[PDB]
């Protein structure tokens, strides 16, 4: 997901502006749906929502626009259990042997014959929650097991929380409403208002442990691998209870990162840290936010936003529609030097040609260089110490950068890696001359529509994740509901698209109308006022009751 | 009863629901949404009810790519009657009305559907829905950040045997 909110000090109009570019699946239980909800006098909001939910999840109203991105906070903790040495179904808490609980579920299964069998399945549970087994990493042997405590299980506040956000007037109000109810499960919220405030909150439901408990309650090895793991044999590693949190065991709102500015805030699924570099967010629990190196989408966006030129609506749009493969900025210059250094290696020539010819884009018309670049990068990322300038806590925005071609073994490894990448591409069935849009598509019935964008892991702000199907890459997630909102005095002006269209049903007039436009990168008005709605020559109307 | 909505659709099948209260609003939402995505919703409710293997057998997957039976075991565990009840009891009146409205309007569309925009018409799993179903969907989404990402791991959690 991306989000940028621009404040009165940076927009071309002295007003708020928001770019919402969340990245979620193109199918299934998180497929965005657009709608506009109004109870005249007390609710008027428009945006996108999730299947089955009668609230808008990402949207705007008269003076506010807000959006979300998946945060890096922990929303659960693993607990390593010490098993009773006498009974691997009992576990020790403060040296006291506790019995696991068993809850059975029964599921009906349709067999070969069309008939139903009943399968019974035992789920074991500890005081923390259910046990989980990841073979080779989280085992259940005679000495230890792992249980998982998910903080969102007891979050009954989620729908009231979004309903409340749908009723928010402005940024301060939105912040108040989120901080009071603490029903946001596991996303950041970014917002802008008419007055020109720009807000970032890492305000979600996060397991709370007082800061002094962490060093001794952590499982150190599991924590280095990114897992929120705690010692489950010590009662002092239970989540801390603080009467200011809206739910027992979660982090109070005052302890979660917030940044309220008038220039900009941004997030591309990194931590709260570099939301705006002029004001780093630091000193939080490692369950909350850690100062880790930012991914290429954040680096890209920060490269566009920093400075003092004012940001136009169009500027934010193009950051999406440019399809620029930011990761190329880190490695293609040196990679190309290596190419020139090796002219007349019969094995490398198609590669280098392709890469020198490449526009550094994930456009429909972008050349095969993107394909060669992607597979190069997949092998490059598995090499040790090949960065010219490694990551540097002090230069978080411009590092890592460049290939250490000066070190002779790295040069051999980068070369070998480009030869392997070339061989993989060349082995596959790519027609000569073919473009990125000829390969990456979304299937609509028995047709195909070429889709621009590429994987977020290569720095393409228009992140599109695809997978191999037959002869094509089939799009499965990424850019989905797009909304770019400003505030002229007349009323909120919003522009965007739903990439995959309103309806997943092939029979629908709205199965692919917006997909066609997404292919062409032709965003459209999102009509909000009665005047804009009545202006629409496609307007239709049904009243229903029962 | 006392459910009413006024729905306008602008270009691309975008609905604009107006109602005098949360129940009418939900009514218009569920009806507009069914028109476009009845089958998606029915499929996801099946998953969230742990009924995949009932309708489709053990050989397929949910849309989140879990095998049907491990997926069913996980959702049955997650969406136990007592969890749904406690969850409903914590909902405010307004949210409750939103939800009852949605279920009613979704159902109304199903009652009238002739296939014009619904491809799974006649399938046994395309069924009337209930507020519990939307709570099943909600809870499924809540745990996508937590125990949901360990659904396979939960199903596989079994105590050791005799091994050395
Ligand atoms: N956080 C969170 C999720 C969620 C969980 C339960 C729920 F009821 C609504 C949203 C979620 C999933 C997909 C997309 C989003 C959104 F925040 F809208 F981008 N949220």
């Amino acid at each position: 997901s991306n989000a940028i909110a621009v404040g009165s000090e940076r927009s071309a109009d002295g007003k708020g502006m928001l770019l919402a570019n969340p990245h979620f699946p193109w199918n299934g239980a998180m497929r965005f749906y657009q709608m506009h909800l109004t109870i005249p006098g007390r609710l008027d909001v428009m945006g996108a929502s999730l299947p089955g939910l009668p609230v808008v999840n990402i949207g705007f109203s008269r003076h506010l626009a807000w959006t979300h991105t998946v945060d890096t906070s922990s929303h659960f903790t693993l607990y390593r259990l010490a098993l009773d040495p006498k009974d691997p179904r009992r576990y020790l808490v403060d040296g006291r042997s506790l019995p696991l609980e068993e809850k059975s579920v029964a599921i009906e299964v349709r067999g070969a014959d069309g008939k139903l069998s009943r399968v019974e399945h035992k789920v074991y549970q500890s005081i923390y929650g259910p046990l989980v087994v990841w073979p080779g990493k989280l085992d259940w042997n005679r000495s230890e097991a792992y249980a998982l405590r998910d903080a969102n299980l007891e979050n009954t506040r989620v729908l009231q929380q979004w309903y409340s956000i749908n009723q928010a007037s402005d940024v301060a109000d939105l912040r108040r409403r989120v901080e009071a109810l603490q029903g946001i499960p596991w996303v950041n919220t970014l917002a802008a208002d008419e007055q020109g405030n720009a807000l970032y909150m890492n305000q979600s439901v996060v397991p709370y442990l007082k800061p002094e408990l962490i060093p001794a309650c952590a499982i150190p090895q599991l924590v280095a691998e990114g897992l929120p793991a705690l010692q489950g044999q010590d009662s002092r590693c239970a989540w801390s209870r603080d009467p200011a949190a809206a739910q027992a065991g979660i982090t109070p709102a005052a302890q979660l990162p917030v940044l309220l500015r008038r220039d900009f805030v941004q997030n591309s699924n990194d931590s709260a840290w570099l939301t705006n570099p002029a004001s780093p967010l630091q000193g939080f629990s490692p369950l909350v936010s850690q100062e880790k190196p930012i991914g290429p989408r954040a680096r890209y966006a920060l490269s566009r936003l920093q400075g003092k030129q004012p940001l136009e609506a169009k500027t934010l749009e193009e950051m999406v529609t440019a399809n620029h493969v930011f990761s190329a900025d880190q490695v293609l210059p040196d990679l190309l030097r290596l190419c020139r250094d090796n002219q007349g290696e019969k094995s490398l020539a198609r590669a280098c040609a392709a890469l020198a010819q490449w526009d550094r884009g994930a456009n429909l018309d972008s050349g095969s260089g993107f394909v060669y670049f992607q597979r190069f990068m997949q092998r490059f990322a598995e090499l040790d110490g090949a960065w010219k300038e490694p990551f540097d806590a002090q230069r978080p925005l411009d590092t890592p950068q460049g290939i250490a071609l000066d070190r002779p073994q790295v040069a051999t490894q980068v070369r070998q890696a480009l030869a392997d990448a070339a061989a993989e591409v060349e082995k596959s069935g790519i027609p000569d001359g073919a473009r990125w849009g000829d390969l990456q598509v979304s299937t609509r019935g028995q047709e195909r529509i070429a889709i621009p964008g590429g994987d977020g892991h290569f720095g393409v702000y228009n992140a599109i994740q695809s997978v191999r199907k037959g002869d094509h890459l089939e799009v499965v997630g990424g850019t989905s509901y797009i909304q770019l909102v400003t505030f002229p005095e007349e009323g909120p002006k919003a522009r965007g698209l739903l990439a995959f269209s309103q309806s997943s049903d092939p029979r629908s007039p709205h199965y692919r109308d917006q997909t066609e436009l997404f292919s062409r990168q032709q965003w459209q008005t999102l009509p909000f006022s009665d005047r804009q709605i009545d202006a629409d020559p496609q307007l239709q109307r049904l009243s229903i009751r029962e | 009863t006392g459910l009413a909505a006024d729905i306008r659709w602008t270009a691309y099948g975008v609905p604009h629901i107006r109602a005098k209260d949360e129940r009418g609003l939900g009514y218009g939402i569920g009806y507009a949404y069914a028109r476009d995505n009845a089958c998606l919703l029915a499929e996801e409710i099946v998953t969230a009810r742990g009924e995949r293997a009932r309708y489709f057998g053990s050989e397929g997957k949910s849309s989140a790519e879990l095998d049907n039976l491990p997926s069913d075991i996980f959702y049955a565990w997650l969406n136990q009657p007592e969890a749904l009840q406690a969850f409903w009891q914590a909902q405010t009146p307004a949210v409750r009305q939103l939800l009852e409205g949605y279920a009613a309007g979704f159902n109304r569309f199903l009652r009238e559907a002739d296939g014009k925009t619904t491809s799974c018409l006649g399938q046994p799993w395309l069924r009337a829905i209930a507020t519990d179903d939307l709570l099943r969907l909600t809870r499924r989404l809540l745990v996508e950040g937590g125990v949901g990402q360990f659904a396979d791991a939960l199903v596989a959690a079994a105590p050791p045997g005799a091994e050395k």
